[PDB]
């Protein structure tokens, strides 16, 4: 008359009483689960650990699978552990699930065969649980599989024999896939935590996942960690003051693992009566510092450890036995030394294996191996397998290698490294970068930003400045402060970048640094900041940096950036002093009549060399044409103006035309596209065409001129002083009635090079008419549009005939 | 103008006011109109099937509209009503005249600038969502290309079906040498072997390529149907620039444009990829 749910909950509460998940916790101390600091969780408002599987907003679609992602050191596993405890304590999902099964990815084979006994191995001590009873019932259970990227051995997604029926034993990879795809024990819930890199081999298995990103600590939380870590506030204050002084390390401490390493190092320094100095700048520096502080107080075992680490990476081994330790010459005294020192763990949770305190450390040691004085010791093979899941991606192994391979070497064990090798590696890394820099990747392993992280770690100007010569175009997607810092460093030392594309993501007026760096670039030509949340506050900061004498920016793209009319003030201030900017795109913003009126001041201002200005879809009305027309008259430098997709009706155009008409205006192109114009505006346009010989491209597509408008426009175009080369007439509500006048134009004008006729009812006869007349020594060189038009056989045949008979018409374009 | 009749809902043109024509198909015309009952701007699709089908043949067109009316998604053009009066078929659709993908592409061409990958995924992922919705209900689009991809002022993608009345032109394929745009058609559609769901994937891949390249993968100068078909059958088209687009984007295109009809990915796969890519370049 006893249940099992209670027995298990007690077991779970018992096993997860400590974060360290073991004994020998730095003098057998208590980890204290209250030590847990809340991590920021953002749904692909903050998201709670609770309600993760709840139905969505409409049709109440339930969630079976929730996938968490984040960088190593963020706390993916600690979050899962906290979750297991809160549930066992009856506070989290205590109503939703009867059992939770927590399984470590590093503890499960992908090569051996077994039944789904994982639910038994992870259960209370009872070797024979009611696995066939309520525990068997799907939807009443949730599985927690953390460290997908930590899975050891090759793993495939293309598995035919997926295998359902938990009672059946099968290979671990198949078993895992079947669970992930919800084929085994379907309708059960599953929570996965993984490094973003492993998404490449996970997304294929999810069907309909919910995604949450796990972020690191905020400034406030970083402070809490120090004060919760150091129970003596006097020590916490010293530690906190020290991290505040070392701003770079403070930034890196957003990752809990990093702040832990720092705090652990400081704790030792405090215990030893040291000054508590901490001068680390890079991730490598931190790891070297830690190892030095722990081990230097030796190389005989360090070499052996490095060999072990390297072997474990290549042989996909995380959990080592006494026989493996002996194989690397590690036994008894040193093994013990690294248990009293917090370098290795003994996996005391029903296991007899030894492992690294963190996977990053294993990679650190493996990286170290290559530089000392035997799976290979080659760098080429190491780099070749960089993109391979099967080798663990080797991301930290390489990143650390970059930091370790430096001329600015230190002592303390580091003297053991061979400079001959370091020099060989350095050269190979440069060649590697040149190759990886040529082909953009977003979610692979190289990723542009990732290369910058590697360059950042290798704090050597000669190396980095040379490496940066392979990035003529830089495209980045910054998220956190650490990304801004790294980007600023790499860009500052770049002398060969022409195009910068910043895909700013989320978590404004803090960016600074990067813009301060961009303004000092000597090669940067184009700055593309479109399609991101560069709201006015960000634009103001950018504008301040854009006034720097050395900006050298020729093109600035600011499309759908969410700018308001207010930003035009700051832009005007840039135009008034920045004599380098040539092309400015402010399209897709809310820069209404007031905003443009301000911009007109900057445009009229002397020394404004802007030649090309795009103002498409800027919420303008005809009212603003009064000021813009003055710009055309006043500013000799502006030649290209695009104001389509605004409320500039016939009256707006007439205003612009009155000034554009003046033959001393330099306007060359008019983007009067979706302006809502009628045949009435053609009078004004005609006057301009017959007067201003500087106009070469006129875009009227999107208007509704009809045949009357064409006739009026033609009268202007047929004038001997009309120099228009390209005319764009897409759906202008035209009919076949206008074909006579267009026909006349085609055999009358001399300056016309292209007549683009788009989706309008020109008619079959209209086209056939054109074919006959265009043959009569036409001056046209380009096509005649005719897209999105339907023609009959004879018409199509006649058009094709024209294409063959008159090859000087390089393009004609049939719609077929 | 006929008097308003609220009691007949949207089952009569008496309750709508046409302001202008907005497009034209070969089996239908498309008008811009406002609803006189509630002031809502709508798209009116006028289909003339009476000169093509009798009362019996016309029945073949019922299933298509009855099925389309069951769709309900923020990235799909909504169907409100359908009726027959004055010997004409009238379908009331959600209006999306703010702009479209075709206009966006033309804009980028004029600027001589390529669409940032972060801006490609921004719209592409939305289109994929719309298609997932349709396919999960076993609804095929059969005409995916910029012409039917509408974009709101807020940058929201809505997939329409205006096309050229392809739902009606199902038994008159002889005319499709002139009616249709065989740049988005798979080899199977060209061979008239039937249009499967994987053929929407082909056309989706084509669209993605076109956005990235600002041109169709099977475009050419004075290219006739014969040569066009050969290029399509051989899956022969220029690659996208390695320093402008990610490898993953190119792989997605390569998987979608697969001359082997059984080797294309489904919509769910493509959508999940688009989401994961977008999620890394998704501006806030
Ligand atoms: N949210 C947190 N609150 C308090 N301490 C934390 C937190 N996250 C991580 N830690 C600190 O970082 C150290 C390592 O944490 P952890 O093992 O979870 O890194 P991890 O990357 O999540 O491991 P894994 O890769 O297997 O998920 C812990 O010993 C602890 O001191
Ligand atoms: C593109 C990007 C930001 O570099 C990235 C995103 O995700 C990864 S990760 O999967 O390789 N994890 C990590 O790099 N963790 C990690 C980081 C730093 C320092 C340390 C760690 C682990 C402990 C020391 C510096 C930021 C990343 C990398």
């Amino acid at each position: 008359k006893k249940d099992y749910r209670k027995k298990y909950r007690k077991y779970v509460r018992s096993r997860f009483q400590c974060i360290e998940d073991r004994n020998a916790r730095l003098g057998e101390s208590v980890s204290l689960n209250k030590r847990y600091t809340r991590l920021r969780l953002i749904k692909e408002s903050p998201i709670k650990m609770e309600l993760l599987f709840d139905p969505d907003d409409e049709h109440s679609e339930p969630v079976h699978t929730v996938v968490f992602q984040g960088a190593a050191g963020i706390g993916k596993t600690i979050l899962a552990r906290k979750m297991m405890l809160d549930w066992a304590s009856g506070t989290l999902y205590q109503d939703r699930f009867d059992y939770l099964f927590y399984i470590h990815c590093r503890e499960v084979s992908l090569v051996t065969q077994r039944s789904l006994g994982d639910l038994i191995m992870s259960c209370c001590p009872d070797p024979n649980p009611p696995i066939h009873k309520i525990v068997r019932k799907p939807s009443r259970i949730l599985f927690l599989m953390d460290g997908f990227d930590e899975l050891q051995g090759a793993f495939d997604e293309h598995i035919g024999p997926l295998c359902t029926d938990w009672q059946k034993a099968e290979r671990g990879d198949i078993l895992l896939s079947s669970l992930i795809r919800k084929k085994l024990l379907p309708e059960a819930s599953l929570l996965i935590t993984t490094r973003p890199v492993a998404l490449e081999k996970l997304q294929h298995l999810l069907d309909h996942p919910r995604h949450v990103e796990i972020l690191g600590f905020s400034e406030a939380k970083r402070k809490e960690y120090f004060f919760k870590y150091f129970s003596d506030e006097a020590q916490a204050r010293a530690a906190f003051s020290l991290i505040q002084e070392n701003e770079v390390l403070f930034t890196m401490c957003f990752i809990p693992l990093v702040c832990w390493i720092v705090c652990t190092g400081l704790k030792q320094q405090m215990e030893s009566g040291k000054s508590l100095a901490q001068t680390s700048k890079t991730t490598t520096a931190v790891y070297v510092f830690f190892l030095s502080s722990l081990l230097q107080p030796l190389c005989a075992h360090l070499w052996g450890l490095c060999s072990l680490a390297a072997d474990g990476i290549w042989n996909q081994k995380i959990l080592f036995e006494e026989s493996d330790l002996r194989n690397h010459g590690l036994q008894k005294a040193d093994v013990s030394a690294f248990l009293r020192m917090n370098l290795f763990q003994k996996e005391v949770d029903c296991e007899k294996f030894y492992s690294f305190i963190h996977m990053t450390f294993q990679e650190f040691f493996a990286a170290m191996y290559y530089l000392l004085e035997l799976p290979s010791r080659d760098v080429t093979v190491l780099l070749e397998n960089y993109g391979k899941f099967e080798k663990g991606y080797l991301i930290f192994v390489v990143r650390f290698l970059f930091g370790l391979v430096n001329q600015e070497r230190t002592s303390y064990l580091e003297k053991k490294l061979s400079c001959k090798i370091s020099q060989q590696i350095r050269l190979e890394l440069l060649k590697w970068i040149e190759v990886k820099a040529k082909a953009k990747k977003l979610q692979i392993q190289p990723s542009q930003l990732e290369l910058f992280y590697c360059l950042y770690e290798m704090q050597e100007e000669d190396f980095v400045q040379r490496a940066m010569d392979y990035f003529p175009k830089i495209e980045i997607n910054l998220s956190t402060r650490m990304d801004h810092m790294v980007s600023s460093f790499c860009i500052e030392n770049c002398h060969r970048v022409e195009s910068l594309s910043l895909g700013f993501l989320h978590n404004s007026s803090f960016c600074r640094g990067l813009f301060s760096v961009l303004s000092t670039s000597q090669s940067l030509t184009e700055l593309d900041l479109s399609d991101n949340s560069l709201g006015d506050p960000g634009m103001r900061v950018l504008c301040e940096t854009l006034q720097h004498p050395g900006c050298n920016i020729r093109r600035l793209w600011l499309g759908r950036c969410g700018l308001s009319h207010e930003c035009c003030f700051d832009i005007s201030l840039v135009l008034s002093s920045n004599q380098k900017l040539v092309e400015l795109d402010l399209s897709d913003n809310a820069l209404g009549d007031f905003g443009i009126r301000l911009l007109c001041v900057g445009l009229k201002h002397l020394l404004c060399n802007l030649k090309k200005l795009w103002l498409v879809s800027c919420c303008l009305t005809s009212a603003c044409c009064q000021d813009l027309a003055s710009v055309l008259s006043t500013s000799h430098s502006l030649t290209r103006l695009y104001v389509g997709e605004n409320a500039l009706g016939d009256s707006g155009v007439a205003i612009l035309c009155e000034k554009a008409k003046n033959p001393q205006c330099n306007l060359q192109k008019l983007g009067l596209v979706n302006s809502g114009l009628t045949s009435v505006c053609c009078s004004a346009l005609s006057s301009v065409l017959s007067t201003n010989q500087n106009l070469t491209h006129l875009y009227l597509r999107g208007n509704t001129l009809g045949d009357k408008g064409i006739k009026l426009l033609c009268e202007g175009l047929l004038h001997p002083d009309c120099k228009l080369q390209v005319l764009e007439l897409d759906n202008c509500n035209l009919t076949s009635h206008c074909c006579w006048d267009l026909s006349t134009l085609l055999t009358s004008s001399q300056s016309l090079r292209k007549l683009s006729l788009g989706n309008n009812d020109l008619g079959d006869l209209g086209v056939m008419m054109f074919c006959e007349v265009l043959k009569q020594q036409s001056c046209l060189l380009q096509n005649l549009g005719l897209s999105e038009m339907y023609f009959n056989y004879e018409t199509k045949s006649a058009l094709e005939t024209l294409q063959e008979e008159k090859p000087e018409l390089t393009v004609v374009f049939e719609p077929s | 103008q006929k008097a308003l009749r609220p009691d007949m809902g949207y089952n009569t043109l008496a309750n709508f006011r046409i302001e202008k024509k907005i497009g034209r198909g070969q089996f239908s015309e498309v008008y811009r109109a406002a609803c006189l009952l509630d002031g809502v701007p709508v798209a009116l699709m006028m289909v003339q099937i009476f000169d093509l089908m009798d009362a019996k043949a016309r029945a073949d067109c019922i299933k298509e509209i009855d099925l389309l009316k069951q769709l309900n998604h923020p990235n799909v053009i909504k169907y409100y009503a359908s009726f027959i009066e004055d010997n004409e078929l009238n379908i009331v659709l959600e209006l999306a005249d703010a702009g479209d993908l075709s206009r966006m592409i033309k804009h980028f061409k004029k600027q001589k600038r390529l669409i940032p990958e972060r801006t490609v995924w921004k719209y592409f992922v939305q289109l994929c969502s719309a298609l997932e919705h349709m396919h999960s209900r076993r609804v095929m689009h059969r005409d995916i290309k910029p012409a039917n991809v509408f974009i709101t002022a807020t940058g929201v993608v809505k997939l329409g079906d205006l096309g050229l009345g392809r739902f009606f032109s199902s038994k008159t394929t002889a005319a499709h040498s002139l009616v249709g745009t065989p740049y988005y058609m798979s080899p199977e559609r060209i061979h008239e072997n039937g249009y499967n769901f994987k053929s929407d994937i082909w056309s989706l891949g084509c669209l993605l390529y076109e956005m990235a390249a600002l041109q169709s993968p099977f475009y050419g100068d004075k290219m006739n149907l014969y040569s066009l078909c050969k290029k399509i059958e051989q899956c022969d088209y220029p690659p996208l620039p390695s320093d402008h687009y990610s490898e993953e984007l190119r792989q997605l295109v390569n998987m979608c444009i697969n001359p082997d009809p059984e080797k294309r990915p489904d919509v769910t796969y493509v959508y999940d990829v688009a989401k994961r890519m977008h999620a890394c370049t998704a501006s806030s």
